[PDB]
């Protein structure tokens, strides 16, 4: 064994010589160890799978909400601190909502995501130039997933540092660098929701070695029609003894 | 706070334990405050301070065992607590609440963790026609308790078992003054106890009605109870 | 010869001081206890077994269910130290005591029961002694692991530990 | 930035806090040592604290903390019956306090709360009970039933294994009778240790005694040695 | 870190007060950084009011912008308010107040001089105070700061009694000086002032009988030396 240690670890706000802020690259590490979360996209909706991990019968599940509405079109879902993204999502669902007040139409999720960064983007104890108010990176990543009429269905992830992608597919969480190369493997151009809702399920099977029920998953979906519905826990069920025959088949 | 632990706190809290000594005893009819002086020199002038009991309003007093600086900028701010409940409900402040008052703002340095806990810990004394007589605890906890009897400062641990040995619930109020003066035959680190180095104080029902008068003791006076066995 | 109060009058000082409410009150009647059996370097086989006597009547009332953690913390104080400043064979009913076990039902549809009234406090002494008298055919033939509450589990658990120990 | 485990440590040490939902009707319980021989009786007795004249809330954890708390909820539940004329939901009385302490953590850089929370009673009208906890972090969760504080693990076990969600202590009497059981576990004397509040549907909230609370200890400890 | 102010305090050049039956007294001495230097361009002894003076130990500057900072706060928080002006025990109390926030304040030093203040109200009769750096104040019969605190305190117990007139206080007060001294001796290098009998002489005008006059008096370069001879 051994200890491999630069001089700039710790440095908060300042740069490496290398162009490195190690405060947020760190930041962005605590994703990968947070609950898992995964977001798949069809042409039919979009799927938003999390684990939930009960830990007891007291505890009346759904007291954890790791998946929650935004407007009835946008939901997401999160990976780690889910106390500390309680000012972020309050930040999307008011900007959602005034949006519609000042121009009479939906939000579009580009906007409604990039909105939620620029909020992040306030990291800081001094600033010259504009204010940034606030304190510390915002310690949650986000998994945003809606449906607006310019561009289809859409995924994607919001980080701390204030920037974002838009996946096709994404994990996040404990299991995600397992997950996402397993989304990588398994997504194509023309899934069906039904299709998706459940190889949100296989991948939530794989990366957390154990056999899962209602206890411990949560499934949410997104249509242009329904909206953004969280699958109560029978239904979430009945998609999975799904899968337990569907993988029965060799 | 490793353990679960308040240490600048602790640090304040036993930066008590060296400072003064103060005790309260409430009787059937009446309450009672006492305490010692800081290290005296010859020339420091006895009458004036009244140091380390201050009076709160005509119904309301604490005695003092802390930082003196300290207190007053406390004490200050209770005494007008005091006269706001009163521009603003024409009744005189309930005892409880000018306490809570205080906690509370000791307590505001316990966790706004960018300024100075507070030295000084206070017994109070007051009456209110809801609770009878009361007497009240205040550390730079935050936390305050009731007391039939207590103490607060260097030799604390050894007095409230004096205390406890002496004191019976029937009693009158001047059987409680002399369970205060008495013990403070112990904690005293000065061998022999003088009238110049007591401060005192009384709630007693009225030298005449069902009222109540106030009463912090001049020298003289004190002397003179004095009398009754300490020094003679 | 010197004091004439015989022993029966610290066998009403000891019960007298255990009001199962104040502790300081409990510590000075425990603190009796284990005065008597450091009294064994004095004579009276008569005497040693008035007291061998009262002890088995006593940890009876104390330690034979209703027991706050208040007691708990006293008596578990005595095991770690008395075993330590005296032979316990000087007495035939004090350690014949905290080994009479029974304490560890075995499974749940009921209560189970109660608690680690014992095992932490049989444990305490043996692992004082750790070698002296640990004669515990019964204790192996006698433990549990089915247990249902964690409290017992892990106390089980503990006490196997110092029984291998020994 | 680590500050927040800490303080989830005093929880730990605090005067043991518990809670007990029922068929309709909820329970808490909670406290410390009796009295030091020479301490006023009758002047602190506040264990639970009353929110509005629906909602309750105990607490382990820093006595002198929680004031703050009791207060700066005991306000918004007024300014929400003000600003909205319809008393404060448990769950939202619940999501306010935990979002204080969260507060206190993100932002300026100040100390967080030395406490965790339970906070009981039945929404306005709706009869159905609600249990909640907070904890320093600034989260906030629902419980059938729960404990949090010293030795607060022991009695999350015993709960665990006497409590059932399919039949839940419907009389009123037998679910206090529950609830202290599992505080005698962690006491340290009994009745004279731990008191408890009572809350049913509409804003009916009575407080339990010291004489109440041993026609119960004494009514428990003879179905007890009974083998 | 009070602490290092009160040690900045203990060395600097003495001074004392002592309060007598039918007045008070301070002094210290005028250590000139020079010959070249006129001594009288500086006062030690300061008016605060007409019924109060201070003298300190320590840091000149401190000391002057604190007798300022003191005026000022006489009138802005009593003599506005009340018509009268404020009472030893008071002014000093929001003196100390003053000291006592340069401590618990972040980005300041608290000051670094000991004061004594000296003076008589109406009601409370005559009486001296000293205010250290810590913002504490203490009520004194006689007392001294500085270097030599030490030897003029001892002197000052050993020569007090409570019968003493003004004018035995002052003769005190000039014997203790005399030991401590560091330059020379003289009217030019002592500064000495009194809160004694009203001085109608020093009011400015005449025509109103219920106000009489400063009781605060500086003795002048020539009144010293002549106390000085008869010593």
């Amino acid at each position: 064994m051994f200890l491999t240690r630069s001089e700039y670890d710790r440095g908060v706000s300042t740069f490496s010589p290398e162009g490195r802020l190690f405060q947020v690259e760190y930041s962005l590490e605590a994703i990968k160890l947070g609950s898992t979360a995964i977001g798949i996209a069809t042409k039919e909706g979009v799927v938003l799978g999390v684990e939930k991990r009960a830990t007891s019968p007291l505890l009346e599940s759904d007291s954890i909400e790791k998946i929650v509405e935004i407007d009835r079109h946008i939901g997401c879902a999160m990976s780690g601190l889910t106390a500390d993204a309680r000012s972020m999502i309050e930040h999307a669902r008011t900007a959602a909502v005034t949006h519609n007040l000042y121009y009479d139409e939906d939000i579009n999720v580009e906007s409604l995501t990039q909105s939620v960064c620029d909020l992040a983007l306030r990291f800081g104890e001094g600033a010259s130039g504009e204010e940034r108010l606030m304190s510390r990176p915002f310690g949650v990543a986000l998994l945003i997933a809606g449906h607006d009429a310019d561009d289809g269905y859409q995924l994607f992830h919001a980080e701390p540092s204030g920037t974002f992608y838009r996946y096709n597919a994404k994990a996040i969480g404990s299991g995600s660098e397992g997950a996402q190369a397993e989304l990588l493997n398994e997504w194509h151009s023309s899934l069906t929701l039904k299709e998706a809702e459940l190889l949100v399920l296989k991948i939530l099977k794989q990366v957390m070695e154990e056999k899962l029920d209602e206890n411990n998953a949560q499934l949410s979906c997104i249509t242009k029609q329904d909206g953004f519905k969280i699958y109560d826990n029978e239904k979430t069920a009945e998609l999975i003894k799904e899968l337990k025959e569907k993988e029965a088949a060799e | 706070s490793p353990e679960g632990r308040l240490y600048q706190v602790e640090y304040a809290l036993e930066s008590i334990s060296h400072a003064g000594t103060a005790i309260g005893i409430m009787a059937s009819d009446g309450i009672v405050l006492a305490a010692e002086r800081k290290v005296t020199s010859t020339l420091l002038e006895q009458d004036t301070s009244t140091e380390k009991l201050y009076k709160l309003n005509d119904k309301i007093a604490v005695a003092v065992a802390g930082l003196t600086a300290d207190a007053e900028i406390l004490i200050n701010t209770a005494r007008i607590h005091a006269q706001n409940y009163l521009k603003t409900y024409n009744e005189d402040i309930p005892v409880e609440i000018l306490v809570r008052r205080l906690s509370d703002i000791k307590q505001g340095y316990t966790q706004h963790g960018g300024l100075r806990p507070f030295g000084v810990s206070f017994i109070y004394a007051g009456y209110d026609d809801r609770y009878g007589y009361q007497l009240y605890t205040s550390n730079p906890s935050g936390n305050y308790t009731g007391w039939k009897a207590i103490s607060v400062g260097a030799n604390t641990s050894a007095a409230q078992t004096l205390l406890q040995m002496d004191y019976k619930d029937d009693m009158k109020v001047d059987d409680a003054i002399e369970l205060a003066l008495k013990t403070l035959s112990k904690t005293t680190d000065s061998s022999a106890l003088t009238y110049d180095r007591l401060e005192f104080a009384t709630i007693r029902k009225g030298a005449n009605d069902g009222e109540v008068y106030q009463k912090i003791f001049k020298p003289q006076e004190i002397k003179d109870i004095l009398v009754k066995t300490g020094i003679t | 010869g010197f004091c004439e109060l015989n022993m029966s009058d610290l066998f009403e000082l000891c019960e007298s001081y255990y009001n199962k409410d104040d502790k300081a009150s409990m510590i000075m009647s425990v603190e009796i206890v284990a005065g008597l059996v450091c009294g064994s370097k004095f004579m009276s086989v008569s005497d040693l077994d008035k007291r061998d006597t009262f002890i088995e009547n006593f940890l009876a009332k104390c330690l034979d269910y209703e027991l706050n953690h208040d007691a708990f913390e006293i008596w578990s104080t005595l095991a770690w130290w008395l075993p330590a400043v005296v032979d316990l064979r000087r007495s035939k009913t004090f350690f014949c005591h905290f080994i009479n076990a029974d304490g560890m039902f075995d499974r749940e549809s009921d209560a189970a029961t109660h608690q680690t009234s014992k095992i932490y406090m049989l444990r305490s002494i043996l692992m004082s002694m750790e070698f002296r008298a640990p004669d515990v055919g019964k204790l192996f033939d006698e433990l549990v692991f089915d247990h249902p509450y964690d409290q017992v589990r892990q106390a089980v658990a503990k006490l196997l530990t110092t029984l291998v120990q020994n | 930035i680590f500050q927040v485990e800490y303080a989830l440590e005093a929880v730990k040490r605090g005067t043991c806090a518990v809670g007990v939902k029922g068929k309709n009707c909820v329970v808490l319980g909670c406290e410390r040592r009796s009295t030091l021989k020479l301490q006023d009786t009758r002047i602190t007795p506040s264990k639970v604290s009353k929110i509005d004249s629906h909602v309750v809330l105990s607490f382990s954890g820093l006595n002198a903390d929680s004031r703050i708390l009791i207060e700066k909820a005991r306000v918004e539940a007024q300014s929400h019956r003000l600003t909205l004329e319809d008393p404060v939901t448990v769950e939202y009385l619940t999501r306010y306090v935990a979002g204080v302490q969260q507060r206190y953590t993100q932002s300026g850089g100040v100390r967080p709360f030395g406490v965790s929370t339970l906070i009981a009673g039945f929404d306005p009208r709706d009869d159905e009970p609600k249990l909640y906890q907070t904890e320093p972090s600034g989260i906030y969760s629902s419980w059938s039933a729960q404990t949090i504080g010293r030795n607060s693990k022991t009695v999350r076990e015993f709960l665990e294994k006497n409590y059932d969600r399919k039949e839940p202590p419907a009389t009123v009497e037998e679910c206090v009778k529950l609830t202290v059981r599992s505080l005698l576990e962690v006491v340290q004397t009994g009745a004279k240790n731990i008191e408890i509040t009572v809350v049913k549907p509409d804003s009916d909230i009575v407080a339990l005694s010291s004489e109440e609370i041993n026609q119960y200890v004494t009514q428990i400890e003879q179905e007890k040695q009974e083998q | 870190q009070i602490d290092y102010a009160l040690t900045a305090v203990k060395q600097g050049v003495t001074s004392l007060g002592i309060k007598a039956t039918n007045g008070v007294v301070i002094a210290t001495e005028k250590k000139s950084s020079s010959p070249l230097a006129m001594s009288e361009t500086l006062s030690k002894v300061s008016l605060l009011t007409p019924d109060i003076g201070a003298v300190y130990s320590g840091m000149g500057p401190d000391y002057r912008v604190l007798v300022d900072k003191s005026r000022k706060v006489a009138h802005t928080s009593y003599k506005r308010i009340y018509g009268e002006y404020p009472p030893t025990k008071l002014l000093v109390s929001e003196v100390a107040k003053i000291m006592q926030e340069a401590t618990q304040s972040g980005g300041v030093r608290p000051f670094g001089v000991s004061l004594l203040i000296a003076g008589h109200d109406e009601f409370n009769g005559f009486s001296l105070y000293q205010v250290d750096p810590s913002g504490s104040y203490f009520p004194w019969k006689a007392t001294a700061i500085g270097k030599g605190s030490v030897a003029a305190k001892t002197f000052l117990e050993k020569r007090w009694n409570d019968e003493l007139e003004l004018e035995d206080a002052i003769h005190i007060a000039l014997l203790t000086l005399k030991e401590s001294v560091e330059g020379e001796f003289n009217g030019d290098t002592i500064e000495l002032a009194i809160i004694g009998d009203e001085n109608p002489d020093l009011l400015g005008y005449t025509g109103i009988p219920t106000d009489k006059g400063p009781r605060f008096r500086k003795l002048t370069s020539q009144e010293i030396n002549d106390r000085l001879e008869a010593l």
